[PDB]
DNA sequence: ATCGGATGTATATATCTGACACGTGCCTGGAGACTAGGGAGTAATCCCCTTGGCGGTTAAAACGCGGGGGACAGCGCGTACGTGCGTTTAAGCGGTGCTAGAGCTGTCTACGACCAATTGAGCGGCCTCGGCACCGGGATTCTCGAT
DNA sequence: ATCGAGAATCCCGGTGCCGAGGCCGCTCAATTGGTCGTAGACAGCTCTAGCACCGCTTAAACGCACGTACGCGCTGTCCCCCGCGTTTTAACCGCCAAGGGGATTACTCCCTAGTCTCCAGGCACGTGTCAGATATATACATCCGAT
């Protein structure tokens, strides 16, 4: 079964980290990623790095575990990375705070909101899924995913881990219709066809791992392209797997956020309510507002709007 | 212009083989034949409203052709849609 | 289960009670007669419309909502009833 | 391949078209789904009717020695038809006249 | 012996039966008509009651407004008696004929 | 010094009118009261000639069948003239009010 | 188009008319009421054919909106279009 | 916490039924946002006119219930009610007590 | 069976019309079917000039067409007036 | 009863002509093959709603029997409506021009889409006390016999 | 035009009885969630059909004179419908029983929407061409004013 801190003592390695710098129940489930499940209280299980593991955490440190051994040093690398760990979250809520005096409200109560490194293909495709729909739902349809289409890890208790799907999986014979018994809705045409547009008509792999190095302008106007994939999907890409700090997600959320918690309204825009041009304008307000790293500042308030 | 024209024209060689129509009258029968179509298939579409379904098969079209025919008129015409059918199903 | 002659049920005082409903003040002899065909004639036109949509629905009974519908169909539209 | 196409008005033995009223029946959004016999259904219908109009309008144009049918002559067999007045009672026929009838006690003294 | 105007009585009937609601028509014998008339169409078929007051009602309806009608044509006859000339009338001005 | 008795030619022309089928009301005229009525719903509405044609007909059409109810109703009281009493007698059978 | 348009369907067009319709005589009372009551039925009419007409977003009345209009009132007209 | 669209827009006949029966009555495909709106609130200013009218006519007859007499009664007195409706009958409802002049003694 | 009608929503406005008076089960019955035949007329004409403009959809002008077609005289006025009342609040969230 | 004058149609013939009928070009709506799934046909059930019977009471239908009053036939009159005609006018008919809107195209802001949680009103079950039919009585107003 | 007996009608209070409405239970029905793809609203643009205007011509309106037959008033005649009293009767209400069919529910299957790939049936377009309009000339059908 899945181990827990208590339970199996030599089988857990820490790596220095303050509730303050990160708080796994404000991260794992917030939309950011949704392959994290709490099997056990306080313990969150997924895939990091095609391989299994069981995250818990102290006041001061960050716990990690066929596994027989305590994570290698090299193995736990891959974890702060995926945390990005280099970034310290405290000099960011003190910036954005100093700025914002909404912001450092809502930063008391919620500390730790950080952004998570991400792999390409698994953000765009989850995403593809996250469009008109809510998290509770997304998260079963990516694991129907995954278990369909991925490599099979390996088994705890009842539940069998799956690596996800790659782009020549996804782009297979019959997938839609496949996604669909597995109810995908129409986002089951998204998945098939943006898979099949990547590796036949933009070059594979290759195209979405350069976009890492493009500017965000750039990466956002490549991803476009894709079905399944407008405004919203292609920031939430840019910002949580292609290190585009300064993207801004807008969603119904963050519609919201502005309206009452800044008495926000469109200025250059024509419509009075969300329009791709009222939405574009939102995400530049926001960037002026926070700066470079306004993303990770609306990772913060949405995580915390989600807590209603 | 979607229209009846040469149709009616067809049949009025079946009927009159030599006998013309005028424009005026090919309008009248065009304007006709658009009428009854709209009164059989919204009476129909009230019967398959009725009963809970949501087909329009034959027996309802009979139904609507039995309630907006009068009377001998009604029994001619449900002939001929029988014999028709009959003869889409076995051909 | 034969019925015969059942035209006659209808009273001539029911014909004159519905005439004085109607405003009529006096009453020919002639009128029972003429009274007891047109509504002959109407419940022929209401019943057959009525047994027809019966007939449709594969039942054996004639119930309120086939009434309701002759009726509408031959422009009464009765509320009420269903 | 293909085994040629031929109408369904032509395997139905009809002349009005059963495809064109099938697609009207379906874009004419009268029911969710549309069987397949209901169109051909209603084109026999109506080919019934159109004939049955057709014929008294050109005994009427005969009586009347013309050869081409005119809307004067649509008006005479609808409305010298009883059932067919019954049927289009309440339709106004363009360029149509009226029948001839005149009351009894007008005409004069015999 | 004291005996009233024979159009008095007339008028207070019309009174009478323009103030209430009531039916005015024995349910049974009508149901028998109503049956008699449907045998005709369909063999052993059966009736709801509530179609049954349902067909009441609209006859009743019906009559009431022939009557209506038809004491208009004969009062325009410059009559009060009305004769089945003024119904026959009062159908063909209709339209039922 | 010839002339006709009344009611000859008057009765005829009825058979010269039921023969035609032309409109008997000019067209001009009726164009202007279209347009007359027209101006009280919008202002300044345009009109196709096949409008006001069809206007015309449907109007002719209305006004014969009723003084067809006009001479039925006139025929009624033993009377061969027509009067407005028949006009209103004919609309409130058939329901116009 | 302005006022006095009324009296464009003079006497002899209204006995034309009834002489089509089966009138013998004519007293010289009908004439008024005639043509009060071709203007009740037009502006009846003409009423439905203008909202059709607004609904559609235009300014010029086409024959097929009166045919419609007229199809509303029982009044179906054939020859105009469908 | 829902609000609903009926106190949204500030009727009481469900918006949302209205809005189901327009879908599923096949009356188009597609149907916009603020007809159901819109046919709700011309069903409220109906029904408001009639019961009004209803309950003016039951408290005439010292009555504290609406009878078919009553509803009746109300259609036929009222003018534009009485054209809307012209064509119908109301069960159990009696007519418009109503004499014709000449039937009057002299 | 789940017999859906208006009765409470009659009743409601009832409430706020004559807030004293009574409503028999007839009534109410009669009530019902009024709203279902004035409803049925509408949706009819609404969706009937959705095919004659070619339209693919209903919005809210054409309920306000249908309405001035069929309510005669001051209703259509009020009706009118309501709707656009009730339509401008709802849009006015 | 009848007879020709005179209108008013019926009938027959020459001579255009513009709607009618035909062939042709072309494309777009119809057709053939194939697939997935849900509307619908079919079997079992229960319960309930319909039909039928039986009997007692009596409101109501049937029927006779005046008698008055309203339908109705006949006669007179005077006036309002027809027929005919000279005069006016305006309605078609035919151009000619003006142009504002009708209709077809090319761009981008409001609904459909999949459906699962989420309440939360909306209907079913079930009291319950009050609105109102009914009775019992007495007083008021209409109605027709009398002067 | 009143008086007044007498009959139909209106007002007041008591009685009880069932149903309109309130309350609770339970349950499906609008509502919404990290949006995007997509049809309708809008601007653009052509061109045509509707508007105005004028001149010519002649068919229709019409103002008027005149005669006559129709509507209307008035009358007496008579027959037939209504009020009323008496005599059946079968409608109605209450109760009871039996079972036919009509909602239901579960199950399967096959008919049809959707889609891809064609192709010829039918819609513009052009052109001969004769049925019918139309003018002309004769045949006779029928009112009708005497006769």
């Amino acid at each position: 079964g899945h181990r827990t801190l208590a339970s199996t003592p030599a089988l857990w390695a820490s790596i220095p980290c303050p509730r303050s710098e990160l708080r796994l129940d404000l991260v794992l489930p917030s939309g950011q990623s949704f392959r994290w499940r709490e099997q056990s209280p306080a313990h969150w299980s997924g895939v990091l790095a095609d391989q299994v593991w069981t995250l818990t955490q102290t006041e001061e440190q960050l716990h990690c575990t066929s596994q027989a051994s305590r994570p290698t040093p090299d193995e736990l690398e891959a974890v702060r990375k995926y945390f990005q760990l280099d970034v310290t979250l405290a000099q960011l809520y003190h910036h954005w705070g100093s700025v914002d005096s909404h912001f450092q409200e809502v930063a008391q109560k919620f500390q730790g909101v950080r952004l998570l490194r991400q792999d390409p293909i698994e953000c765009l495709f989850s995403f593809i899924c996250s469009s008109n729909n809510n998290i509770a739902r997304i998260t079963g349809m990516v694991e129907r995913l995954c278990q369909a289409f991925g490599p099979r890890l390996i088994q705890l208790d009842d539940v069998t881990y799956h690596g996800f799907p790659s782009l020549q999986a996804l782009a297979g014979p019959e997938v839609e219709a496949h996604l669909r018994k597995l109810g995908l809705g129409y986002r089951a045409r998204y998945v098939s066809a943006s898979a099949r547009a990547i590796l036949e008509e933009q070059g594979g792999l290759a195209w979405l791992q350069q976009l890492r190095e493009s500017s965000y302008e750039e990466a956002h106007k490549a991803l476009c392209i894709l079905p399944g994939v407008g405004t919203q999907v292609a920031d939430c890409i840019c910002l949580m797997a292609l290190d585009k700090p300064q993207a801004v997600p807008v969603d119904v959320h963050m519609w919201h956020i502005a309206q009452r918690d800044y008495s926000w309204h469109p200025t250059t825009s024509q419509a009075k309510g969300p329009s791709p041009q009222t939405n574009k304008e939102l995400g530049n307000f926001f960037r002026s507002l926070w700066g470079p790293y306004a993303g990770w500042a609306q990772a913060v308030l949405f995580s915390a709007d989600l807590r209603q | 212009k979607e229209s009846y024209s040469v149709y009616v024209y067809k049949v009025l060689k079946q009927v009159h083989p030599d006998t013309g129509i005028s424009s005026k009258a090919m309008g009248i029968m065009n304007s006709f034949v658009n009428d009854i179509f709209e009164r059989i298939a919204g009476e129909a579409s009230r019967l398959a409203h009725y009963n809970k379904r949501s087909t329009i098969t034959s027996r309802e079209i009979q139904t609507a052709v039995r309630l907006l025919l009068p009377g001998e008129l009604a029994k001619h015409a449900v002939s001929e849609g029988t014999k028709a059918v009959t003869k889409y199903t076995s051909s | 289960k034969v019925l015969r002659d059942n035209i006659q049920g209808i009273t001539k005082p029911a014909i004159r009670r519905l005439a004085r409903r109607g405003g009529v003040k006096r009453i020919s002899g002639l009128i029972y007669e003429e009274t007891r065909g047109v509504l002959k004639v109407f419940l022929e036109n209401v019943i057959r419309d009525a047994v027809t949509y019966t007939e449709h629905a594969k039942r054996k009974t004639v119930t309120a909502m086939d009434v309701v519908y002759a009726l509408k169909r031959q422009g009464r539209t009765l509320y009420g009833f269903g | 391949a293909r085994a040629k196409a031929k109408t369904r008005s032509s395997r139905a033995g009809l002349q009005f078209p059963v495809g064109r009223v099938h697609r009207l029946l379906r874009k004419g959004n009268y029911a969710e789904r549309v069987g397949a016999g209901a169109p051909v259904y209603l084109a026999a219908v109506l080919e019934y009717l159109t004939a049955e109009i057709l014929e008294l309008a050109g005994n009427a144009a005969r009586d009347n020695k013309k050869t081409r049918i005119i809307p004067r002559h649509l008006q005479l067999a609808i409305r010298n038809d009883e059932e067919l007045n019954k049927l289009l009672g309440k339709v106004t026929i363009a360029q149509g006249g009226v029948l001839p009838n005149i009351q009894a006690v007008l005409l004069p003294k015999k | 012996p004291h005996r009233y105007r024979p159009g008095t009585v007339a008028l207070r009937e019309i009174r009478r039966y323009q103030k209430s609601t009531e039916l005015l028509i024995r349910k049974l014998p009508f149901q028998r008509l109503v049956r008699e008339i449907a045998q005709d169409f369909k063999t052993d078929l059966r009736f709801q009651s509530s179609a049954v007051m349902a067909l009441q009602e609209a006859s009743e309806a019906y009559l009431v407004g022939l009557f209506e009608d038809t004491n208009l044509a004969a009062i325009h006859a410059k009559r009060v008696t009305i004769m089945p000339k003024d119904i026959q009338l009062a159908r063909r001005i209709r339209g039922e004929r």
